[PDB]
């Protein structure tokens, strides 16, 4: 329904043969860089090869983040596509290394088939036992729960660990209760009260519940999906045991810690198991870091590691940026910004500014999109500031001359809504003029150098 | 209290044609600008279009706020309306990226719909069961309508509840089954007097009629930033007022997002997009634009405001300057309103407008020195004038501001270009930028 | 239309379609999508994956009606450390045979020459001498040592025994000739002596109460203490333990991990301590006075990841029965409860689960 | 029925307001305030 | 217990101790000499109706400057103000240097100074009664509840104050403050009818003769009425609201008990906090049980303020609910802090500059710097000479006239170590020569380090 920069971008409009149609899917020329594209989509598809770089090179406006999309549609959402900027890898909490491994390891899927263990039923009764400590001056504890448990089917007592029973206390069960207990977890949940209670003549709103169908004692398979980044933050603050370190994990404040590449490696032994045991398949992804530019010699330097890993994702680098001084390394200059040094490790997919008819037809293509109707002469109208001034000025255009027009009542934008688009909405050039003819003179209506 | 924008309560611009009225609402001229404006709204209220950055450009006053305080007041309530100024976004709690990211999401609203079901009765009777040194509670309450009478069960929350509250019998309260909240409205009849500290008394009320339970649809509108903020915790949500939530991580966003546009398709929630107002948006340096170019491109960005006094001028965090202050390839994505200085007959409506809204009554000659005063040293400058003026004129207690009292506030107080001069003309006993200076007389 | 969850359903069946352009069996899959996709794969009570070691249950059958739940989550990241390091001294604060230095250091450092032990404060108490101050702190000689060696948790059940007296005498000792009478042994203690705070919680009007209170009655007038949660950990693990073949190693585990005395103090007294504490002839003092584990953010939601299905998501998981109750939510003025048909027996039952919801009649 | 050995019950009506105390709790500590303490 | 010291309680003074006032007309004019002022007749008067701005209450975010160089009366016209306006408004003063915290961005410090500028006065009634437990007493209910051993219809108290005693005829609900708080007879209580409850101050001290050992203090008795109803009066800065919602202080559990027994960092408070603040406050405002107090916020050397502090200011300006704001600068042209290739007029931003009230402060004239020494001399208790105290005005004019003041202190030493209660000349000219000024030491610098290698200064 709401409408982006991106929203007409469909996919590469390839064909079989690994061809570009010359406009397809929401494209319009890029016919060489969308059939790279093509190539890059069918490395990721292949999940053969780790750590392979592409930069998108190309002048600001060349489509450069619409192929990044479209590599993201043709993988389909199966596949982790991570998009940043350069910008993001600047964290405080954590060194910038940091959000990087984080990112790469976003970009590598795992689906998973996992079984939960799992007790319910009403809570038929309810009863603590407990252990007279002598000595230990915290006073006396309970040693068991039982708990007798009844579904439709059958019926169950349970003599729970302390551990399982803080996890009823915390989940406030009471006798009629119907609950869940994971014993993967040892977690409980208390599901509602059971149906066999209701009645209107409580001031709380409870959940009346049916008593559960079947036996007490259940497996269920679930398949989850999981990347290895969700994989290591769980197992660096845990907080999935009733245990005292999980539970008082719940209650501080959430902090990213500089994960070590000892869990990392640990990890990859944890998820290759479930890969031999068959539960999980490997789905490697792709990291698309745009605005790459913006990125540091320290970043680039760690890419140069991190990109030898044998599980690295892909990763699309996008720059717009002719000779210019890599940040960071203010005595270095370089092609893209990124290092020549780096720069050797990627594949270049060079995206070329548009002719005067690509852009009419882009034109059309984002004025369907907006679902905004204009005449011909509209069309080249706008087509003509693409030309003079720049296509993402002209495509800002579409929504503001169709209010204009709709205010006097046409429905289709015409050369007299443009004309006035024009001139209420400037461009970057035309507003450069007004700085400089104004800045002639200062005083109390200069603009401030 | 009556602060610089006061007066401004609108855009002043006709809803059918969006033709800027000369004055109205308390704008003044800028009709270009205003035009400009009452488009934007539209885009808004619309909400159908996404992420258009719209830079408001002109030198210092000419309304550039003022343009953009007036969209606020135009879009009411509901609508979301960040104001960032710029220098708010660096933070030694985040990076820049991440204050910028709950800016955005500050803008967007959720208006969920949930309904409630609330008790209203006459209290006939309350019963409690404590334990003895322990937790333990239970209890009953026996409320009444002048059609039903039932007796509830109170669990530990309601206990408390009801004691934070001293529910006596006669009261009348209404209970949210939802929330749980209890209110008093009044009492069926006297406070019983054997008792002693037995409170204020209450307002009278007849009883509650009808069902003692009724439902009510109730909204509530969130921003996604304060979903951002219930789901990254377990506990805590008190960050969502005391700042100090971190750098919330991208995959909880990701899966926020996703539900919204379930809860959307579901009909739970409706999407409200509004917009983000940056003031002074050149104070941003050029990792912020580089940002913010992509935050644009989400389906879920509001469309951002933005307003800068600069000339050509040096990009922050960069050694050349740029229009604007504002990098090029962020400019490609930015449509720009001019606003422009005013005329005379525009700074004598304005002035006059601040006048009624500081309740001060300026005889016509005051308003024209005022006025000149205007074109030589800013409308700002003119705009003090007129509150000191009065004080003045009360001091000798004048009905009116005269040309005297304006006369003797211009003595007092300088002029921005006075107090320059003044600075030229004592360069030795002022501190200079090397430091040197001399005490002697 | 379909809803979004049989638009996922839908499309992972048409991807089987690129292996084949079983299509009956497909087709009528596809049949069962569209009535509801609880009659493809049930929508049930569900967690974060769980990234753990537990013992799982081989035979239902066997398993009997009292069985014994033992704790077994574990964590699969399994750190193996030889018991000469994690035993025999190879920690150094840990006294023993081959660790001579702890059991000297443990003594000489927190008593012997501590500052904090009473004999040495007693000789500092006076004049312009380091704990001169301690005179008007509040605090006894005891009670400084006493926070000085225990560790913050500690410190704060140990909080939990005291009374805000000082914010008592504000109430009370109020009058000039009171003159704002202050215990001398308390006498520094200025700002819990005289804040705003208490005064606010005795005013028959809480102006200044309600003030105090505006962010968290707009958190709950909100309602994002009941909001369903929006995300959630993806997964979820227990923390990571040395292993080491000592049985000491073991004891260690239990000591730290599941630490009594700290889930005690969160969890509170147990119930014969509530009895023996109710119907002694005297009063009795507790460990903590009340458990100290906070009350959860999210009413619902509490201290789990867990989520069960509703039945609000139910009606709208199938488009056709989001669309039928919408109109039977109108057919009920005229009538025509079981005017419906059905190719399929088991949406017959899903139908009874939704009337039911609806408290519709057959 | 007889009450539960550990709990106080007050109540409230148009009467004004009555505490019952367990004849198990009279005699601890608890009956002291009641005038039945040991 | 403490023993009081009953000799002598005098002030200290410092540099301003003789500012009492500005010193002007019931007209407004400045009188030449008055309020311990001398001169700057037009910045007194400026400054005046700085005075009748704040105190009307009517305006919002305003700004003033106080401009001129070092040494010409600007932080003396602040205090002024400060004593003019009285203890009933706030005033924060903050340098610009204090902004620059390391717990939190600098946009949140010129905020909570911000708002410790704007004063709330909330007036509420407060309703207690009082005393020690003379007596408890249960009485029997007359319809007693079946199965129940005991019924209790009234929980009789004896109250006493120093003033009275009263037979409380509470309800039978406050057993279990009784019980939960352990009140006996002879302890002093409160009970607050908001609630019903009851808190316990401690035992009276009429017992602590009871044992030769016990673990209590014991507290007096209080002196009020046994009954204590009457109206209190509460200030609060809305900065004291954002900190108690921010940081809420009573929390019972253990995560709240061990966050006040930590490091208390201040947090980057939200917008929309302060502008529920804002909102809620406003309610009772119209209401009229509250009423708003802006004050002033003062910010010294405010030319060490960045363009960051200042592109803030211009957002917190124009909020409602706001400060009148005084900077002080005396930096000529300068490079703003933040903007190393903008110099302006006082090192206030162009666009921020022209927001303010500009009030110049100039030199003084050798007549008012000799009026200024004896009004300094009778602060400081010295006596002086005539001819000293034109010897001290000399420095004065060719020096500074902080640095003639400074000597009043040293020579009234040096005199009394002569015997002589008055300070002469000859006890001026020692001062002035065991007391240098900047630049007297600044040509030793120039003359003795002429050279570095050794005896000369570093450099
Ligand atoms: N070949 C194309 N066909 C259709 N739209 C395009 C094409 N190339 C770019 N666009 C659109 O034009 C705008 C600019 O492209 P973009 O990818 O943002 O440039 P950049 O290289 O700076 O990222 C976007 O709205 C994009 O959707
Ligand atoms: N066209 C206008 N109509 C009414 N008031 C205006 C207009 N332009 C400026 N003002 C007022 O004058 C002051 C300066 O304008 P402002 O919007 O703050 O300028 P800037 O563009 O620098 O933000 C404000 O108090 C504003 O209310
Ligand atoms: N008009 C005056 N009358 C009396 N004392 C003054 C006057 N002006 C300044 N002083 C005193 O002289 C000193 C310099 O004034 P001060 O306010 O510190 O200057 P500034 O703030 O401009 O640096 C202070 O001790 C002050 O009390």
């Amino acid at each position: 329904h709401r409408t982006a920069a991106h929203t007409h971008i469909k996919g590469l409009g390839l064909n079989s043969s690994g061809i570009a149609e010359k406009q397809a899917a929401g494209f319009v020329g890029q016919c060489a860089a969308r059939e790279a594209c093509g190539v890059v989509v069918d490395l990721i598809k292949a999940h053969k090869m780790a750590g392979r770089g592409v930069l998108l090179a190309g002048g600001p406006g060349t489509g450069k983040t619409a192929l990044a999309l479209a590599i993201s549609q043709e993988l389909g959402t199966k596949i982790p596509f991570c998009p940043i900027t350069g910008s993001e890898i600047y964290s405080t909490e954590v060194k910038k290394t940091e959000v990087l491994m984080e990112n790469f390891r976003r970009a590598i899927g795992l689906r998973v088939r996992e079984t939960k263990d799992v007790y319910e039923g009403e809570v038929t009764e309810m009863t603590p036992e407990e252990a007279e400590n002598p000595l230990g001056g915290y006073g006396k504890t309970i040693s068991t729960l039982l708990i007798g448990l009844k579904s439709a089917r059958g019926q169950k007592k349970l003599r729970l660990d302390p551990s399982i029973y803080e996890a009823i206390q915390k989940e406030r069960v009471q006798v009629g209760d119907v609950i869940y207990i994971e014993t993967n977890t040892g977690a409980c949940k208390r599901v509602g009260r059971s149906d066999a209670y209701a009645t209107e003549f409580d001031l709380e709103a409870e959940e009346y519940v049916p008593i559960p169908k079947g036996e007490v004692h259940k497996k269920k398979e679930i398949v989850q999906d999981v990347t290895l980044h969700d994989l290591d933050v769980a197992n660096a603050r845990p907080q999935g045991g009733q245990d005292i370190i999980s539970m008082m994990g719940q209650l501080m404040k959430p902090k990213m810690t500089e994960i070590t590449d000892k869990l990392r490696m640990e990890i990859n032994k944890v998820v290759q198991k479930y890969i031999n045991q068959g539960v999980a398949e490997l789905i490697p992804g792709v990291l698309f870091i745009d605005e790459a530019h913006m990125l540091d010699i320290e970043c680039f330097t760690y890419l140069n590691k991190a990109l030898e890993s044998p599980i690295a994702p892909i990763v699309v680098l996008a720059s717009n940026r002719g000779i210019a001084t890599i940040r960071g390394a203010d005595d270095l200059k370089a092609a893209h910004g990124i290092p020549p040094d780096f720069l050797q490790r990627l594949l270049i997919i060079p995206t070329h500014p548009y002719e005067p008819d690509e852009i009419r037809r882009i034109v059309r293509i984002r004025a369907q999109t907006e679902g905004v109707q204009l005449t011909d002469a509209a069309v080249d109208r706008v087509a003509e500031h693409g030309v003079r001034i720049s296509l993402r000025y002209c495509l800002q255009l579409l929504a503001p001359a169709s209010i204009l027009a709709r205010v006097n009542g046409r429905t289709q934008v015409d050369v007299q809504d443009i004309a006035e688009a024009e001139e209420l909405f400037l461009d970057a050039r035309r507003s450069a003029n007004i700085l400089t003819s104004t800045g002639e003179s200062g005083g109390l209506h200069g603009f401030i150098s | 209290l009556i602060a610089a924008h006061s007066h401004i309560r609108g855009l002043g611009v006709d809803a059918d044609t969006l033709e800027p009225r000369p004055s109205s609402q308390g704008l003044v001229g800028q009709e270009k600008a205003r035009k400009a404006a009452a488009v934007v709204l539209e885009m808004i209220k619309q909400g159908k279009i996404a992420g258009r950055a719209v830079l408001i450009a002109g030198p210092p006053s000419t309304g550039k706020t003022a343009i953009a305080m007036g969209m606020a007041q135009s879009l009411g309530q509901d609508v979301p309306f960040t104001t960032l100024a710029a220098s708010e976004i660096f933070s030694l709690e985040m990076s820049k990226t991440e204050a910028l990211t709950q800016a955005f999401r500050k803008s967007i609203g959720v208006r969920i719909k949930e309904e409630s079901e609330i008790m209203e009765g006459e209290v006939v009777e309350i019963q409690i069961d404590r334990s003895v040194t322990g937790g333990a509670k239970q209890g009953k309450l026996t409320i009444k309508t002048t059609d039903m009478e039932a007796i509830y069960d109170m669990g530990s929350k309601m206990i408390d509840a009801m004691t934070k509250e001293r529910v006596m019998a006669g009261d009348i309260i209404s209970i949210d089954k939802s929330s749980g909240k209890i209110t008093k409205l009044g009492r069926s009849y006297a406070r019983s007097r054997d008792y002693d500290a037995m409170g204020v008394d209450t307002k009278f009320l007849q009883c509650p009629e009808g069902e003692l339970q009724k439902r009510k649809e109730v909204v509530h509108t969130v921003s996604l930033h304060e979903i951002d903020v219930i789901n990254s915790r377990t506990q805590g949500f008190l960050a969502l007022f005391s700042g100090d939530t971190g750098e919330i991580r991208s995959e909880i966003r990701d899966q926020i997002n996703t539900k919204v546009a379930e809860w959307k398709e579901e009909g739970k929630a409706e999407i409200v997009p509004g917009v983000l107002f940056i003031d002074e948006v050149h104070m941003l340096d050029i990792e912020c634009f580089s940002y913010i170019n992509r935050a644009l491109e989400s389906d879920l960005a509001p469309i951002v405001i933005m307003a800068s006094n600069r000339g050509v001028s040096r990009i922050r965090g960069t050694d050349y300057k740029s229009p604007h202050g504002l990098p090029l390839d962020f400019l490609d994505r930015v449509v720009i309103i001019n606003t422009h200085p005013y005329t005379p007959d525009e700074l004598r409506q304005i002035l006059s407008i601040r006048a009624q809204e500081e309740e001060v009554d300026l005889t016509p000659d005051a308003l024209a020195l005022l006025t000149k005063i205007g074109q030589e040293a800013g409308l700002r400058y003119a705009s003090n004038l007129i509150t000191t003026s009065q004080l003045i004129a009360a001091k000798r207690r004048a009905k009116q501001v005269g040309v005297e009292d304006v006369q003797r506030s211009f003595k007092l107080f300088y002029d921005p270009a006075r107090s320059v001069r003044f600075v030229q003309e004592s360069e030795k006993r002022l501190i200079g930028n090397d430091g040197v200076v001399d005490f002697s007389y | 239309e379909l809803s979004y969850r049989q638009r996922a359903m839908y499309q992972s069946l048409r991807n089987q379609i690129s292996i084949m352009d079983t299509l009956m069996n497909l087709v009528m899959q596809f049949r069962k999508v569209c009535n509801h996709p609880d009659l493809f794969e049930r929508a049930d009570t569900s967690s974060p994956f769980f990234c753990g070691h537990f013992a799982e249950t081989g035979s239902f059958l066997r398993e009997g009606t009292n069985v014994a739940l033992g704790y077994s989550t574990r964590s699969l990241v399994e750190y193996r450390l030889p018991r000469l390091i994690w035993c025999d001294g190879g920690r150094l604060d840990k006294p023993g045979p081959g660790n001579l230095v702890a059991g000297f250091r443990s003594k000489y450092l927190n008593h012997m020459m501590n500052i904090w032990t009473p004999e040495n404060i007693r000789s500092s108490l006076e004049g312009i001498e380091n704990f001169t101050w301690l005179r008007f702190v509040d605090t006894s000689l005891q009670e400084a040592y006493r926070a000085s060696h225990t560790d913050v948790f500690a410190r704060a059940v140990d909080l939990a025994s005291k009374q805000n007296r000082l914010g008592h005498m504000q109430i009370v000792y109020d009058e000039p000739e009171d003159k704002k009478w202050t215990p001398v042994h308390a006498l520094f203690q200025i700002c819990e002596r005289e804040n705003p705070k208490a005064v606010a919680e005795i005013t028959t009007e809480g102006v200044l109460r309600d003030l105090m209170n505006i962010a968290r009655v707009k958190y709950r007038e909100l309602g994002l203490c009941r909001l369903e949660k929006a995300a959630r950990p993806r997964a979820s693990a227990p923390p990571i333990e040395v292993v080491c073949d000592s049985r000491s190693a073991v004891i260690e585990r239990e000591n730290i991990m599941f630490h009594p005395a700290m889930r005690k103090a969160l969890f509170g007294p147990t119930p014969s301590e509530i009895k023996e504490a109710s119907f002694g002839p005297r009063p009795v003092t507790l460990y903590p006075p009340r458990a100290l584990l906070p009350a959860p953010d999210h009413d619902k939601q509490r201290f789990t990841n867990i989520t069960v299905p509703s039945m609000a998501r139910f009606v709208t998981d199938s488009g056709k029965l989001a669309k039928l109750d919408e109109l039977l939510r109108e057919l009920k003025e005229g009538g025509h409860r079981v005017l419906l048909y059905f190719q399929m027996t088991r949406m017959i039952d899903l139908m009874e689960e939704y009337l039911t919801y609806r408290n519709y009649k057959y | 029925k007889r009450p539960d050995p550990m709990m106080i019950r007050w109540v409230n009506n148009k009467m004004g307001s009555v505490v019952a105390v367990p004849e198990e709790l009279l005699g601890t500590h608890a009956g002291v305030v009641f005038g039945a303490g040991p």
